[PDB]
């Protein structure tokens, strides 16, 4: 019974609770190869189905995604309610170490589904997004607005009928846009962004400026009475070109995703591929793609490090150290696009140990000196001490993950809860905080990680397995080059997967790893063809930025400016 | 009945094997000597199932499903690992003797080897020893051999053989050694030889016109259109690259041309890419030429056909529906004239007035191949509607199907009813001026001239049915083999008569109507079809018009001081001398057209039309049906300068410049909404495609495939910056991959065809409600007109036997299915098939010459002396001489002409 | 099938041949002595049945001429791991169905029978490791475990 | 100093030579298909001999992003991404690259590799039977069984 196998998950006790509650014919249970119990729920049904798993004796805490599909051109919907279009939510129970997925099932003349919001206030931004892709009305939703393509914009660019590829450039909407741009803060109606109370004659309306990003600012004084940061400035319309790429010719776009992690970004969405392929990759590839992986966790963990510390006024060598590693093994520094199904690129070179034994023996001085510059300086911990707190439960209900989560105290790290990679084969310590959250905490648990990221290379350099670093299956895409370039089925295999693309069957399959700034998920819908029918990309930077006004109600902009240096996040990750 | 595949509960047809019913039903087996039009044979040993006694066994055994009847009550299973584990060992054994040969292979990205290889999950090679080599054929210029890809399927030679039935491709040697080829070196001689490329399931056969400038199947830009070499109406997949016509694919039409198409229109498309044609409007001012715009153009030729007392307007029977109609609304219906002769004009609108006015019903192309006896009348069939010949075949080896049947024989099982009916078959009776290529199967072939002909024909339906009018003068012998004719059409319970306007006869056209009438009056199930000349030879017809010769007479009498030529040389329908006068007397001549033609000299303003490939319209088959080609191409994507527009929209803007001084580039469904309000019995033609605003679920039919590379490169040499994605308002087709082509999409326009998994042209299973019948919700395509109720009367013009007159020379026509066609011949790759030009002659009259085989003869026609070479032809009778129409210097008019002063140059 | 001399003292009949793990056929023995190699006698075998196919038939055309090859390895000493693996393979998926007639399944009842009486002499033909792919330079090969 | 780049390194695009001197290429398209970025176009010709090139080969490198799947797909090594990374141009224009900017004189970094000594298609210098792993072609009317 391999890990990809298709399985209904009827024994998951959700299932008989769910089933005990409302009843046998309330809900129709979907197999798939997420690894989640999958049900499809009645539109009238859902908000007293997500307030009963907020209700279980070991309850659904957090809501983990919540996003839509145009279900229209699905040919393989087998067993599946008839639909135009869907909302599908993911819900993690932590104490259970267990998640459910609720499909609401919606026909094209009445897109509309009632606000998750009530239960779960990252549903605003979630929705958002949901409406603005693929124009499916929240009802009660308090600002239903666009939040990646700008207000005046039409279409819905997830819809099966978007065109994709970029339209012809205009002169003329260019000038207007920079019009609009130009007495923005003129014309500017503090309704359009959800805020209130405009201008009791002491209330400041600002525009601001890990990326670019503007976030409106209401001030009384000095202090933030409320915010709304507005994003989508680097929406590369990944998940679109998800669709119009094949399953091997999609992977550099996963590295653009979070562009810090790399290998990192490559993980969940080769390792759902391979879930959708039937594709069990040996020993060798696992401990190749933990170390590349974790290669990239040290140089993205020193990097937020180092601007922290320059931000409060408390880096590059290191760097430097693992990008020459990685492309030593690569061939490429920064977007490597190097794992793929089945696999990697190439078998390892040879000299990797030396320089990874150059760079083991090398960082612990430098694990010393960080410890040393941020641990035990006054003025860092005075400055990032107690800014932007926040508890167990307000981490849980904004859907934080990562260093955040885990300075609250839930001991929540992927590679431990669920394990993936043969990340089960390692000895290695996930640190945890207080009950607290602050900016000082989450540095400290990124510098933890960091000794522990160092620990696992160590245990990837010192038993490396000998083997292939291709799996044996036929849908390994591609096939291993000598037999592609000796062998006539290995050629043709070969020709097939990299013109047409690699089939693979219709399913459904889900792949949440611990990336380097929280939980990355790759969810992909397969049709059958050699594209990818859907391709959602969770990410933890749209949580951790919805997570801002909620954390920094009150406080300075000074303050506001420390905390988005402590949020590990970066533009590209939040707007994909 | 019952099937049960994997546990899961299936009805299906009884009378089918498992093979089709399985692939009917969407599930996958792999395949490799079943064809569904040529049935099971059991050979390449690919697809096997695992089949168990009842639900309550579990050791079942291995079977071919091809050769398995899907009983009621079947249980099978296809995912059985033992079955799984054979079909991956088959592909494996196929893969042995296999060449490493997939980049320089033109089959790549569209090979059916490579698909079932993939699909059953064999990647691996495990054999260490040699491979088997072959040399290669040379098979002539169209098809491409290459041997050592072979996987001895046998497809090509039960296709070639026992479907076509050509003679020179076979298997020779044995064991692994089998050998697919000629027996020599030389040109494959069947006229549907060209269908190999698409039935060789690997790179063994291949378009060698293709290969000249070969790209794969992803980088193909594909549109659904019709193939404009004849009549017949076959569907094609056009698909370009780099601004120029690549390759034509069979387009699946389970009413017309299933799986096949003839070797001319397969192969006769490189006109299209001729460097001569005209790219631009240009105007002739003294003995310069100048090139315009499209606005100007419109400007100056209004101006002028303003300033004239009288235009007329002359269309062709090459041109769609929509531009002969945008021609006839800028000239009126009363200056709008046909530009074929007035004979043409005549056999046209009687064979027309037959079909849509005779009571019998005329068949598809596709239920021709049903009927129980055929009597071709005139047609040579083989050289002008060729797809007809083939169906005539298949309805030919209908008698030992019929014979099969009687024993029980499932109807797939190809090879037992083959041996059941061993050269039993139904009567075909063909009759011509010279042998024909259907003389291997007809019962009874007559070589006559075409009065003769009728004659034979009038006197058929005399015996048939006496109220026909009687012929005087029928020889003993030719009226017992009249008696067999009779006797064998009287016994058929679906008769079929062909006939068309290629004979030159009008009286061969009347003698078939009354053979059909006299057997419609006796009860049967008679068919009746007429082969045209050109690809909207009915369509012309049925808007009608003037003849050239009035129109000519119009120009020479100065009452018309302009004349607006659409899509026509105008010397395949009159005299050159006569024409060319006509055309320097008339003060104002603007020729549109997609093809360099002879009379541009003489034309003072030329616009540069678009031939199919890119254009939209309207084309009316043989039987009546309109049909919609759609453009394939943009002719400005690559070069800018390029103004090669539609002729209707040329027509339509000149119109909308003429009356308002304004140009208006119209919409496709304006104009067919305008042609269907003018003309009624033109009418049918709004529901041959959906219009411009037809979407599968909100978006566009696609053009190219998914996977369609270069986007950003393909044009970058001249200029970096990537331009616009032409915009399609005609149709509703994109010009990009942004589109729909799945095969469970509600349409009937199929640009072409693939799924995941299947890369071949095997890939049109998926697009069938079952494999081998219609498209999944209905075949394009509609019929004008029904049948009446009410037929027409006896011709009684029966008339005289051919007289051989001292002095004069009756013309034969022979027509080539490479040569007689116009664009076709243009073409360069029909060069080296064409006939060399040779003048045929009874022996009788060569002897009376005092002329061997092979000197040449010189004769004035219309004042033009002409030398050609001389063949000695057995089969024509004394008094005629054979010419081969449509070939350069002879136009298909000629038929039944008279020559004079034939003598030895 | 080849037969053993435990099997000399069954009845000729149809049956009890049959019921042994061969067949009667035609009834006209053919005995083998000990200077007789099986694996020369079964490549010889192997020979006549594959350049007797006509050639039909995927399986007996392109498994048979594979059967022969492994043979002739195994005679010169050449045999490398996997070859009795893939002969058995063979005797299995060319038996009766299989193939189109039965020219193949009477082909590959020796080398079943061969493979299970006289195992020794095969196991004695492979001395060389499995290898059909050459080094190419700039390319790690795929180690298979 | 000079920056070190490791052999593996994804910068600029070359066509490379077979060991006999012959360009690699034999157009067949898998590159370009396999671009995600479809910055490659290029057309197959046919030598007097048979043999497959590239008629033109271009890439615009104003689109390539460097990824090596181009490489990766290329079944002869005929392209392949080399340690250079000094490609700036003053026009955009000028980065497009033709096949006499990208066809280097050398193997590049498979020193060895001939597809054609691989391909049963026969060209200049090899006739059929040797290819590697070939046996030579028995005419069908040959005397043997
Ligand atoms: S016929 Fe098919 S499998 Fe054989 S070389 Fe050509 S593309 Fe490859
Ligand atoms: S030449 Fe093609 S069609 Fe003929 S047996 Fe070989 S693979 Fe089949
Ligand atoms: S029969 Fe006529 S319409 Fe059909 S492919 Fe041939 S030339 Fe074209
Ligand atoms: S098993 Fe029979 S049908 Fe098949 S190739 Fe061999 S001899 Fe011919
Ligand atoms: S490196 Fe990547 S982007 Fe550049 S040409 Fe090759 S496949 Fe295209
Ligand atoms: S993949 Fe290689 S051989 Fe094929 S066209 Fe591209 S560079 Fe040429
Ligand atoms: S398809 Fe049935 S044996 Fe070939
Ligand atoms: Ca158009």
């Amino acid at each position: 019974e391999p890990a990809w196998q298709t399985r209904d998950h009827l024994d998951d006790p959700v299932i008989g609770e769910l089933r005990n509650r409302f009843g046998p014919d309330a809900f129709t249970v979907q197999a798939t190869r997420t690894g989640v119990p999958v049900v499809w729920i009645k539109r009238e049904q859902l908000l007293e189905v997500g307030d009963f798993l907020k209700k279980l004796p070991k309850p659904y805490v957090m809501l983990f995604d919540l996003h839509g599909m145009d279900e229209r051109l699905r040919t393989h919907r087998e067993g599946l309610p008839a639909a135009d279009f869907s909302v599908f939510y993911h819900l993690i129970s932590i104490d259970r170490n267990r998640d459910i997925m609720l499909k609401v099932a919606l026909a094209e003349n009445d897109l509309h589904v009632p606000t998750f919001t009530k239960l779960f206030p990252n549903a605003n931004w979630y929705e958002r997004e949901t409406w603005d892709l693929f124009g499916i009305t929240f009802d009660g939703h308090p600002n239903l607005r666009r939040i990646m393509m700008p207000q005046t914009w039409k279409g819905h660019p997830l819809r099966k009928d978007y065109p994709a590829r970029a339209t012809e450039f205009s002169p003329f909407e260019l000038t207007k846009a920079k019009q609009d741009l130009e007495m923005e803060a003129l014309t500017f109606k503090p309704e359009e962004w959800g805020m209130k109370r405009g201008t009791n004659e002491d209330f400041m309306f600002l525009n601001l400026g890990h990326g670019a990003f503007r976030i409106v600012l209401q001030l009384d004084g000095e202090e933030i009475v409320d915010c709304v940061p507005d994003i989508g400035y680097h929406h590369r319309g990944a998940e679109k070109m998800g669709e119009r790429q094949s399953w091997h010719s999609y992977i550099p776009y996963t590295d653009r995703i979070e562009y810090l992690g790399g290998c990192v970004n490559e993980m969940p969405y080769v390792l759902a591929v391979e879930k959708l392929a039937g594709i069990t990759v040996p020993d060798r590839v696992n401990v190749i793609r933990v170390m590349l992986s974790e290669l990239f966790r040290i140089n993205s963990h020193l990097l937020y490090i180092s601007t922290f510390i320059q931000d409060v006024g408390a880096a590059f060598t290191d760097r430097q150290k693992i990008y020459d590693l990685v492309e030593a093994i690569t061939g490429f520094r920064m977007h490597p696009a190097w794992f793929r199904i089945g696999g990697v690129a190439h078998d390892l070179p040879r000299g990797w140990d030396r320089l990874l034994r150059e760079f083991l023996d090398w960082m612990p001085k430098r694990l010393a000196s960080y410890e040393k510059a941020a641990l035990q300086n006054t003025i860092l911990k005075g400055r990032s001490q107690g800014v932007a707190a926040y508890g167990a439960k307000e981490a849980l209900e904004w859907g934080t993950t990562g260093a955040g989560l885990r300075a609250t105290g839930i001991d929540f790290d992927v590679r431990k809860a669920r394990p993936y990679s043969g990340y089960e084969n390692f000895d290695f310590e996930i640190p945890v905080g207080g009950g607290v959250s602050d900016c000082y905490t989450r540095v400290m648990l990124k510098v933890e990680e960091l000794r522990q990221s160092l620990r696992i290379l160590e245990q990837c350099l010192n038993n490396m397995p000998e083997g292939p670093f291709k799996a044996d299956h036929p849908l390994t895409t591609p096939p291993p080059k000598e037999r592609t370039l000796q062998h006539i089925e290995t050629l043709i295999t070969h020709f097939l997967q990299v013109s047409w693309g690699p089939v693979m069957p219709a399913n459904e399959s889900f792949q949440m790893i611990e990336a380097t700034k929280g939980i990355n998920s790759y969810y992909l819908t397969s049709d059958g063809s050699t594209m990818s029918y859907r391709t959602r990309v969770r990410t933890p930077s749209f949580a951790h930025l919805q997570q801002i006004p909620a954390a920094i109600r009150g406080s300075l902009v000074s303050d506001l400016i420390v905390y988005l240096g402590s949020i590990d996040f970066v533009m590209s990750d939040v707007d994909r | 009945a019952t099937i049960h595949v994997d546990g899961k509960e299936y009805e299906v047809n009884g009378a089918d094997n498992l093979l089709e019913a399985c692939l009917s039903l969407g599930l996958d087996i792999p395949y490799f000597c079943w064809h569904p039009a040529l049935g099971s044979v059991g050979a390449c040993r690919q697809c096997a199932v695992k089949q168990y006694q009842n639900a309550e066994d579990t050791r079942g055994r291995l079977v071919m499903s091809c050769m398995t009847p899907a009983s009621d009550g079947t249980f099978i299973s296809i995912d059985d690992e033992e079955a799984k584990q054979f079909r991956e060992s088959v592909v494996e054994w196929l893969m042995t003797n296999h060449p490493h040969d997939c980049p320089v292979c033109e089959e790549g990205g569209n090979c059916h080897l490579q698909d079932m290889t993939v699909m059953t999950g064999h990647s691996f090679r495990r054999y260490r020893f040699t491979k088997r080599t072959h040399r290669n054929q040379d098979l002539g210029p169209f098809i491409s051999h290459e041997m050592n890809r072979c996987i001895a399927c046998y497809r090509c030679v039960r296709y070639y053989k026992d479907y076509a039935d050509g003679t020179d491709l076979g298997v020779y040697g044995a064991h692994d050694n089998v050998y697919f080829g000629r027996p020599e070196d030389g040109t494959l001689e069947s006229e549907f030889s060209g269908n190999l490329v698409e039935i060789c399931p690997t790179g063994v056969f291949t378009d060698k016109t293709h290969s000249e400038r070969y790209n794969r199947k992803w980088d193909m830009q594909f549109a659904p259109s019709i193939c404009q070499q004849c009549s017949i109406g076959c569907n094609i997949s056009p698909g370009e690259r780099y601004g120029e016509l690549r390759r034509i694919e069979n387009r699946y039409n389970g009413t017309v041309n299933h799986y096949f198409l003839c070797d001319r229109g397969r192969f006769g498309y490189g006109y299209v890419n001729l460097k001569d044609r005209p790219r631009q409007p240009v105007q002739r001012r003294g003995d310069d030429f100048i090139t315009l715009n499209a606005e100007q153009a419109m400007q100056g030729a209004a101006d002028i056909l303003r300033q004239s007392k009288k235009v007329i307007g002359i269309g062709s029977p090459r041109a769609s529906v929509e531009s002969n109609f945008a021609l006839r609304e800028l000239v009126g219906e009363e200056n709008f004239y046909t530009g074929i002769a007035h004979g043409e004009q005549e056999r046209l609108q009687l064979a027309l007035k037959v079909l849509r006015e005779g009571g019998i019903y005329t068949p598809a192309l596709r239920e021709i191949e049903s009927y129980d006896a055929v009597l071709v009348l005139g047609e040579d069939v083989t050289q002008t509607g060729a797809r007809v010949a083939l169906a005539v075949r298949q309805a030919v080896k209908g008698k030992a199907r019929e014979m099969a049947a009687a024993q029980k024989v499932a109807d797939w099982q190809i090879a037992a009813i083959l041996n059941i009916g061993q050269r039993a078959k139904h009567p075909l009776f063909v009759t011509n001026v010279d042998d024909t290529r259907l003389d291997d199967i007809a019962a009874w072939t007559y070589r006559a001239p075409v009065e003769d002909q009728a004659r034979l024909g009038f006197a058929i339906a005399h015996a048939l049915d006496n109220s026909a009018p009687a012929v005087d003068g029928i020889e003993p012998e030719l009226q017992s083999k009249i008696d067999v004719i009779v006797q064998a059409l009287a016994g058929a319970k679906k008769p079929l008569i062909i006939s068309g306007t290629n004979a030159g006869s009008l009286e061969v056209i009347q003698a078939a109507a009354n053979v059909a009438k006299a057997l419609k009056g006796r009860g049967a199930d008679v068919g009746i079809t007429m082969i045209a000349r050109s690809v909207n030879s009915m369509g012309l017809g049925i808007m009608g018009g003037g003849s050239l010769e009035e129109a000519l007479t119009e120009l020479e009498t100065g009452r018309a001081d302009a004349v607006v030529v659409l899509e026509n040389d105008l010397h395949r329908h009159a005299s050159a001398i006569r024409v060319n006068a006509a055309l320097a007397k008339a003060p104002l001549v603007m020729v549109v057209d997609h093809q360099r033609t002879a009379i541009m000299e003489n034309a003072h303003l030329v616009l540069s039309a678009a031939s199919f490939a890119e254009s939209d319209g309207t084309v009316i088959n043989n039987e009546g049906r309109a049909q919609r080609f759609f453009q394939v191409y943009d002719p400005a994507y690559y070069d800018s300068k390029t103004v090669m527009l539609e002729s209707w929209r040329w027509l339509h803007s000149l119109h909308s410049t003429l009356l308002s001084r304004e140009v208006d580039w119209t919409q496709l469904d304006h104009v067919i909404d305008a042609v269907v309000a003018k003309i009624p019995e033109l009418a049918g033609i709004k529901d041959a495609a959906p219009d411009a605003t037809f979407r599968i679920r909100g978006q566009k039919l696609a053009r190219e495939p998914h996977r369609y590379s270069g986007r950003t490169a393909m044009r970058a040499n001249i200029s970096v910056h990537e331009p616009r994605q032409p915009q399609d308002i005609d149709t509703m087709f994109t010009f990009s991959m942004e589109g729909n082509n799945q095969p469970t999409a509600h349409r009937s326009q199929v640009p072409f065809a693939w799924a995941p998994g299947w890369n071949s042209p095997q890939a049109w299973n998926k697009f069938q409600d079952e494999v081998g019948g219609k498209l999944r919700f209905g075949d394009p395509g509609v019929r004008l007109f029904e049948t009446s109720e009410n037929g027409l009367d006896y011709f009684t013009s029966v008339p005289a036997r051919f007289q051989p007159q001292d002095g004069k020379w009756r013309i034969a026509p022979y027509y080539h299915l490479f040569g007689s066609d116009e664009l076709s011949q243009r073409a360069p790759v029909f060069q080296s098939r064409m006939p060399q030009p040779y003048i045929k002659l009874n022996p009788a009259d060569a002897a009376k010459l005092g002329v061997n085989a092979g000197t040449r003869v010189s004769f004035s026609y219309d004042g033009n002396t002409v030398t050609l070479p001389v063949e000695i032809a057995e089969g024509l009778t004394a008094g005629q001489v054979g010419l081969p129409m449509g070939m350069s210097g002879i136009a298909p008019v000629l038929a039944g002409a008279h020559l004079e002063d034939l003598k030895e140059a | 099938d080849f037969l053993t001399e435990a099997h000399l003292d069954l009845p000729m009949e149809f049956e009890s041949i049959g019921k042994a793990g061969s067949r009667l056929g035609t009834a006209l023995a053919m005995a083998v002595d000990h200077e007789i190699n099986m694996v020369s006698l079964v490549r010889n075998l192997e020979e006549f049945f594959a350049r007797e196919s006509c050639g039909w038939c995927t399986p007996c055309r392109d498994g048979l001429p594979w059967s022969v090859k492994i043979l002739r390895a195994l005679e010169r000493g050449e045999g490398q791991p996997g070859d009795i693996e893939t002969l058995e393979q063979l005797c299995r998926f060319l038996g009766p169905g299989k193939t189109f007639c039965a020219h193949a399944p009477g082909a590959v009842e020796p080398l079943q029978s061969a493979i299970k009486y006289f195992r020794e002499e095969f196991e004695a033909g492979i001395k060389q490791p499995f290898s059909n792919t050459h080094l190419i330079n700039g390319i790690q090969p795929n180690l298979l475990k | 100093e000079p920056v070190y780049l490791p052999p593996r390194y994804r910068g600029r695009i070359v066509l490379t030579r077979d060991p006999d001197g012959e360009e690699r290429c034999v157009a067949c398209n898998l590159c370009a298909v396999a671009c995600p970025v479809g910055c490659i176009s290029l057309q197959k010709a046919e030598t007097k001999d048979g043999r497959w090139y590239p008629e033109f080969f271009r890439i615009n490198f104003s689109r390539c992003i460097f990824c090596g799947l181009c490489e990766e797909a290329c079944p002869t090594t005929a392209i392949q991404l080399t340690p250079d990374f000094e490609m700036g141009e003053y026009k955009r224009q000028d980065l497009v690259y033709e096949k006499e900017d990208l066809l280097i004189s050398g193997p590049g970094k498979y020193p060895e590799y001939n597809f054609y000594r691989m391909a049963g298609m026969a060209i200049d210098g090899k006739d059929k039977g040797e290819a590697e792993n070939e046996a030579k072609p028995i005419d069908v009317k040959s005397l043997l069984p």
